[PDB]
């Protein structure tokens, strides 16, 4: 649906790492939660949290050549998790 | 009776919302 | 559950309060009849409302009886928070009271049996209402009663003496509250009804009240048992199921 | 006779404060040149965030209460556009103020707060009157630094204990909760639940998960740990409070 | 010497304070006010205006 | 001045009966209550209620000769009455 953060877009990679971005939501919020995984490659998920004051993150150390999908959600203090946004990206 | 789906009832609500600030 | 308005099917208004709309609404699979409110964050932000909303939403969300109407979940976006409630197709007890004027001995007694039964269940689980009134108060699809808003003129009217006054209350006072509703059913107005807050809580602190000359000898008798001032002579929720009065004209 | 209050019985000075609702001045009684603080809450505002009603049971309570850690209400009056609070003036101004000058308070000065609040709460509970709001924004320091309890999401959901969060019944061990949060805040600057979110302070409180710094005596540790527990029986009576070690060992009283 | 009073649930006379209510009594306020706060008292028209002032003050940043 | 109704007059007159009237008040009031004694004195006040949805009441049965003090009292729900406002009339 139309989602907390708006858009997600992988905007600098290598091999092994890679910088997703997102705008910022006006929306106050208290931070993010970010999950990745190899997709569909049935290894578990992976999750960091980020500050709401950020707008990007930065994840090191994956697999060359992989399909990988990132999760981001957004935290109201009151009301929990706003509707999600994911992506794909290989490599 | 008549159950909206869709961008239809999306477009429902936000007029209502609108319409909500008066 | 993870929900969005995608996840489910809106029909059109179903009244409309202060703060936004309920809607009828049908979740896509599944197929089930239910209630979507909904709040303008902005609004809501705007009152201060938002930590009493949070409350009321997680006290309501674990009670689970026939007579409490159902709370299914909730979800939000940027601008506003929707709750799934349980459709109650005939209203608000309120609605139905300012049609008829007042309400019959039998359609009472059942009104009275079903909140009482509630109230057991809530006191079962350490839970007190504290604001049963008739705005509050959602008929079913056989004319059953629902007890909605657990969290917190007429904003004393069902009120009890110990509440008035800021003293220790139990659940004593969810039967003060109920008197009184049986009162107004009966006779169409609440029994302490005064014209300025400070004669009205004369009349509470005092008890005083009167009878319309119709009303039966078995209503006086529960209503004038419920409405004491001393919260310990009040009866407990067996004892007004158990009433003549109520046994004789409950469906 | 029945002569109202009006402003006119009333020198208007300097404004002491400036709130949600609206000003205090400090004021003159012209009869009797009494020194006090006039409290003015907007009318318009009061019924924008609804709590005109909470406000008028608030002001009947007052009038009941008489004790000298207890802020003391005179009288009120209203306008076309305000309702007038006569108030006893507090001239050191709130201890929140106080506790962030200071960061957090010495065992000295915290134990004689809990020990003028103890009895504060004794008397309200000896008429019957439960659930003061002891939170730091509402002390106010008289002429000789005692503690005024004044009655008219930072931390707030922290002073509340858990039978009040789930809508269950309660009874004055409430203010025995209260008192531990506020024991706390003053040895150590920020209450001991506050998480990130609603959710997560909620399942603190709920649960009674939380932890002291490091440099917190043992003495006041066992007395918080007592305060802060789950089941208000458990808690301690105000007499035990009074009389705890740590408290005697700390307090000017 | 001046209040009114009136009858309570149980019979009790309490003083309502809604009226005027003399300070019928040499007042413990321990504390010394500088001139200048002292100065600073005004009454009359120019103790009206005072709080008019702040009321359009206040009105107009909550958007009153 | 802070009182409400803000200005009162006698609007009309029968030897033994007057018409008193006052401006719609913008807050809303309950009822007001009107009072009329005999200026004198040695005689009790006389008072009565009227809806807060009038702005005007009639005072009946005076006595032919005497001036009157009539004062005029708007009462709030929550608050009680606002500062009155008076006015003297005379037959
Ligand atoms: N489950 C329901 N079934 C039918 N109508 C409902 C239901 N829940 C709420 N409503 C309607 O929603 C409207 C707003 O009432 P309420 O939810 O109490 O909000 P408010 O207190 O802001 O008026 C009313 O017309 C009420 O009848
Ligand atoms: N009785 C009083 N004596 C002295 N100062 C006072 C008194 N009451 C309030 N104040 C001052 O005025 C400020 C604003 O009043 P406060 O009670 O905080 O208003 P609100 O409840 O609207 O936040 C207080 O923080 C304090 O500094
Ligand atoms: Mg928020």
């Amino acid at each position: 649906v139309s989602s907390v953060p708006t858009k997600l877009e992988v905007v600098a990679a290598t091999p092994t790492s890679l910088l997703i971005s997102w705008d910022a939501p006006a929306v106050t919020v208290v931070h993010y939660v970010i999950t990745y995984g190899e997709t569909g490659g049935n290894s578990p998920v992976q999750e960091f949290t980020v500050p709401g004051s950020k707008s990007t993150a930065t994840i090191s150390g994956l697999k060359p050549g992989v399909d990988y999908t990132i999760t981001v959600y957004a935290i109201d203090f009151y009301w929990g998790s706003y509707s999600p946004i994911s992506i794909n990206y290989r490599t | 009776e008549d159950f909206r789906s869709g961008s239809e009832a999306f477009d429902l609500i936000a007029q209502d919302e609108e319409e909500f600030n008066k | 559950r993870q929900w969005a308005l995608e996840d489910f099917e809106i029909g059109r208004p179903l009244g409309k309060g202060k703060f936004g709309n309920v809607y009828l609404a049908r979740e896509k699979q599944s197929k089930f009849i239910l209630a979507l409110k909904v709040l303008f964050k902005a609004q809501l932000e705007k009152a201060g409302v938002e930590h009493q909303l949070r409350r009321e939403v997680e006290i309501q969300s674990h009670l689970r009886h026939p007579n409490i109407l159902r709370l299914y979940g909730y979800f939000h976006d940027a601008t506003r928070v929707y709750l799934i409630l349980e459709y109650a197709p005939l209203g608000t007890v309120y609605r139905e009271l300012q049609k008829l004027s007042k309400f019959d001995e039998q359609r009472t007694a059942t009104y009275i049996t079903e909140l009482a039964n509630a109230l057991s269940y809530c006191h079962s689980k350490r839970v007190i209402h504290r604001d049963i009134k008739p705005e509050n108060l959602l008929l079913g699809s056989a004319g059953e009663l629902k007890i909605a808003n657990f969290g917190w003129a007429g904003t004393l009217d069902y009120l009890p003496p110990e509440m008035i006054e800021g003293r220790m209350h139990d659940e004593k006072v969810d039967l003060w509250s109920l008197g009184v509703l049986c009162y107004e059913f009966l006779v169409g107005k609440p029994p302490f009804e005064a014209a300025t807050y400070a004669e009205t809580y004369k009349r509470i602190s005092r008890v005083e009240f009167a009878f319309p000359a119709f009303v039966t000898e078995g209503a006086r008798d529960l209503i004038s048992r419920l409405l004491k001032h001393n919260p310990s002579q009040r009866p407990m929720l067996r004892e007004v199921l158990e009433h003549p009065w109520i046994t004789a004209n409950s469906s």
